[PDB]
């Protein structure tokens, strides 16, 4: 192109381009700066005018000097994909990192791509089980819900989602991706290397997934459009290939802490907090081109690493707005030592209602909630006082409660390894009966030793009958 | 769907403005959902219309205003979001006769940020409005669902906007609860209870019962 | 003897009360203290804000 | 020179700012009016940016305007029409009958700013305005030419509590009365329209013993704001320039405090606590200077309060508090026990109360009133865990004479129909007196609770008693 200009200013990875002509890029356009460092690609993402742009840059920056030639590419980097993205694990540029070498181009298409509309729309509500008891219960998933958790500092994210690839995704055809924006390296080398080892990643034959791995020590303006990159790949799926999808981004707050960090030098006055202006846009844009079609039904599961927690910090909350179910997983239920980690009280799905998922699944699940609020009600008077000066009513429906909190814990069949105790994987099917017994109480009478950390009611009863020895 | 399926979208109107859409389309989306009423309310039909969610109206005209640095108001939204709230919520009134009687309605809904009613939006609000619908989350775990907290509701109309029967039936009735929502906090301090209170309580978990609402349940 | 135990056990267990209310004074002040501190910084980023814009 | 032209340079909301010719000196708190098709638009003239170009703020919409717009200058505060025949007109921000019962001015006008009387001036009647209601004029009596504050939370039985002040109030007034209403609904105002056509204050035949200014919450802040200077200006002109006393009514002023933080926003000074202007302190007090008894007359303003969220903390309503002579607060818990007034006695508080200022024996009855209550509220604690444990016969007694006591404060309102439906009661001064006092003595100890729930006077007190014995 002879649209050509220098480097004016390198200020972060916010770089400014003074183009020599009066013929620009556009926004969302994309520029080859030639460097020792190879090609850099940036995105044009502001014009400050008089040929001058502010480019967020999405490749790292350092070791520049002003003044350095740049080459208009043009609009949104088009990346190449097939099917031979799947067994390959891409970097922000689209290049095999798991190093298989270049991706068969069938489709190249534009990392930013348009979100499909209200008219593009198809409406499900289907069941899905995660083999996870609690979860079932609370919050039985669909074939293309969009789930997010909204798990804690290092609250078994991981290892979460590993338990929901290990079940989920191998009940689950079409494709699936896995997208790991500002990922820890040494948890993507173990999920790796399981992958291959499961055969997820099958390089022999043909990989059921594809992968996109951005770490955390990319530079931010590269991290904000890594997520970009991993739609269209999610996109080429769902839409050209039609496919029933899957989607796992860990983490969502990666893409929306990438947005506060550029907003400043981007000119952008940061919304509260410090998140962008554009924070409410930003998510929105992501969660429709998220969105369920008619063309394919992408079921995504985004992990809200919640700073310092507070979900009523900005992106949390606009989170909940683009979540038919979440199950929020809180360092308190935590610390309570149930795992799974997953607040009983902070969970919900669209899909739980009525006889949609069964008026007596329902009813049960109604009633351990309003046992729950209870039980959690008079933990203060119990712990100044005792149970005992609350009446006797109150005192079984406590000690029920506190049967059904470690009835909760399922142990991690994916970190069984780290837990030391073997998993536990409890049917949909299971649970509606498991809960229905112990709401009557017909179990409320062995250990809460038993219940306490082991998976299902039969489990539970072994378990009884090996304490009496 | 829910709306075709109970045909109610033979009337219902859906004025939208997704995520997606523009934050300028965003800000023009309440007034000119409130001309669509307005035209209703010439015509002297009657109408009803949702404001959902105003608070991202608010994030929308802030991003706006933040983007054009123009000075914000506290919490960053911009100091004149009460004059946007404020001239779309007047416009809803119910007509002379004179005026052809027609008369828009409006429900505004802003979502409680950890019940931050204090918060700036959410204090304007409420002070423009005539009644407050302060919903429990505590009580949708506690079962109720739709869970009203009754104690921060208001209708500063009476019951002159309450039907007649209606009227008579439940005078007693906030009485009744005001009593026994007093007396369940006083036994949760474990005090022993004379008969006067425990007729109250007794009385009082009949008609709490009496209150629940279940999902998409209308009578 | 019973009424002895009663006169008894309602010391015992009204100390022990005591005991447990001034760990939950304890839990309540970290978040006082901590919930000034974010008051102050908030209040701080407004008038940042202020001249900022 | 220049002809007084400016021409529009940049429309930012509200704020204008207008480029008046190189030549032509400009002057603060001018109004300028742009003849638009929308009206003459006015624009208060509110900071000089130099080389005759002006930053000013809005009173009306801004849409349609265009950067070149030829604007004439009065040079000065807007100009109100004051007279007999305000007496009787809804007029609006711009001083225009809105009521479109034509021309409102007699022969004259008058700026919207005012000064505060000198010191001289400003000297006040320590004189008691009863008002016949048992909780107002024992435990916070309102006062002649006084600056009361009907503060309270938001709308519990607020819009009831005034308007039955102006039922009572009102007709017994000598003077006129000016009802402004800043930033208040537009079911509010017909309300009020309605209530007082009904009252006859408004009197549709000949002059009403009102003057009305219904600004409302819809008008851009800028007009919020200077609704206040002009209610005032008509009311002054009552007290100094035909002598006649006033007894002014505001509602609700914390809108004015609340549309001036915006404007203080909008024309970029860097605001001050919970967003509130830096010039809260002195715009408050310009306002309630204004108002006072000069040797022309008294004004005995009424003006409401909404203490957002029960804030009191908020700047803006603790400045209120300093600012208001004879104060009552209306509190949540006192609301929801039925005890309508609302009023908590301990919270309302008034200048003149004290010593035999209101009769020695109101003072006295009324501080055994205070200091039982007061006991009471404390007792709740030992009741809620304990009970009747660690309870004498004497806290017993506290018990029940607090709760006698507790809704000896409800009485009716004239205004409940819809409300309550129970008609207003009316308490002779002397009545209230001894109906609290043989309380106390216990006189009225064998009465029920109940039995001075919604009463009045000592007729009352004892005749809902014979309802319950019988």
């Amino acid at each position: 192109t002879p649209i050509t200009g220098k480097v004016t200013a390198v200020i972060g990875a916010i770089v400014d381009v003074h183009f020599e002509q009066s013929e620009l890029p556009a926004i969302l356009n994309a520029l080859e700066i030639k460097t020792p460092q190879g090609k850099l690609v940036l995105e044009v993402a502001q014009h400050l005018g008089e040929n001058t742009v502010r480019t967020i840059a999405m490749d790292g920056t350092e070791g520049l000097v002003r003044g350095e030639k740049v080459l208009d590419t043009g609009g949104p980097i088009s990346v190449p994909v097939g099917r031979e993205t799947l067994g390959r694990i891409i970097n922000v540029i689209g290049e095999p990192i798991d190093e298989r070498g270049p991706i068969k181009s069938k489709l190249r298409k534009p990392i930013h791509a348009d979100p499909p509309s209200f008219a593009e729309q198809s409406t499900s509500a289907e069941i899905l089980e995660t083999g996870i008891k609690v979860v079932d219960l609370l919050a039985p998933y669909a074939r293309g819900g969009k789930i997010g958790l909204f798990g804690g500092a290092g609250v078994g994210k991981t290892v979460f989602i590993q338990e929901l690839i290990n079940n989920i995704a191998k009940a689950h055809g079409g494709f699936s991706v896995f997208t790991g924006v500002g990922e820890r390296t040494r948890e993507g080398n173990d999920l790796y290397r399981e992958m291959k080892e499961t055969g997820v990643i099958n390089l022999e034959g043909e990989s059921k997934v594809a992968l996109v791995f951005g770490q955390m020590n990319e530079p931010p303006g590269a991290r904000a459009r890594v997520a970009l990159t991993g739609l269209t790949i999610a996109e080429y799926f769902r839409d050209e290939e039609g496919q029933d999808v899957l989607l796992f981004i860990d983490n969502i707050f990666r893409f929306t802490q990438a947005g506060s960090e550029v907003s400043a030098l981007l000119g952008r006055i940061p919304s509260a907090v410090g998140y962008q202006p554009t924070l409410a846009t930003d998510m929105g844009l992501l969660q429709e081109r998220i969105t369920t079609t008619k063309k394919g039904s992408v079921t995504s599961v985004q992990a809200v690493y919640v700073p310092a927690d507070d979900l009523t910090d900005p992106a949390p909350a606009t989170t909940f707005a683009h979540l038919d179910a979440t199950t929020v997983l809180s360092r308190g239920i935590s610390e309570l030592g149930i795992y799974p980690a997953v607040d009983p009280l902070d969970s919900k799905s669209r899909l739980l209602d009525a006889a949609v998922v069964g008026q007596e699944h329902y009813d049960v699940a109604s009633k351990v909630q309003e046992t729950l609020q209870t039980y959690k009600s008079l933990q203060d008077i119990i712990a100044i006082l005792g149970m005992d000066e609350l009446s006797e009513q109150d005192k079984l429906t406590v000690e029920r409660a506190r049967k059904i909190q470690r009835f909760l814990s399922q142990p991690f069949a994916v970190a069984e390894v780290f837990t030391g105790i073997p998993g536990k994987l409890v049917r949909l099917k299971d649970t509606v009966a498991s809960f229905k017994a112990v709401l009557e109480g017909k179990y409320d009478n062995i250990p809460e030793h038993a219940f306490y950390m082991v998976g299902g009611i039969e489990d539970v009863v072994a378990k009884a009958e090996k304490l009496a020895a | 769907q829910t709306l075709e399926q109970h045909d109610a979208m033979k009337y219902s109107i859906i004025v939208a403005a997704t995520a997606s859409e523009a934050a300028p389309l965003q800000y023009l989306a309440p007034f000119t959902a409130a001309s669509i009423g307005e035209w209703f309310r010439d015509n002297g039909k009657h109408a009803l219309i949702v404001y959902d969610d105003l608070s991202k109206q608010a994030v929308a005209y802030r991003q706006l205003s933040l983007l054009l640095r123009r000075p914000p108001g506290r919490e960053a939204y911009p100091g004149d979001v009460f004059y946007l709230h404020s001239r779309l919520l007047e416009r809803a009134a119910k007509l002379s006769e004179k005026e052809g009687s027609g008369s828009l309605t409006a429900l505004p809904v802003i979502e409680t940020q950890g019940g931050d009613v204090s918060a700036y939006i959410p204090t304007n609000v409420i002070s423009i409005t005539d009644g407050q619908i302060f919903l429990e989350a505590e009580l949708f775990y506690k079962g109720i669902r739709p869970a009203i907290n009754v104690g921060l509701s208001v209708s500063r109309v009476g019951s002159a906007a309450q039907v007649k029967a209606l009227k008579q039936v439940a005078g007693s009735l906030k009485l009744f609860l005001a009593q026994y929502r007093e007396v369940a906090a006083f036994a949760q301090f474990g005090s022993d209870l004379d008969a006067s209170t425990k007729q109250t309580l007794v009385r009082g978990e009949r008609l709490t019962q009496l209150l629940k609402q279940n999902q998409y349940s209308p009578l | 003897q019973g009424y002895a135990a009663e006169i008894s056990a309602r010391r015992n267990a009204m100390d022990n009360a005591s005991k447990n209310a001034g760990d939950m004074i304890n839990r309540y002040s970290i978040l006082y203290n901590r919930t000034r501190q974010a008051v102050i910084t908030n209040e701080l980023v407004d008038i940042i804000t202020g001249a900022s814009s």
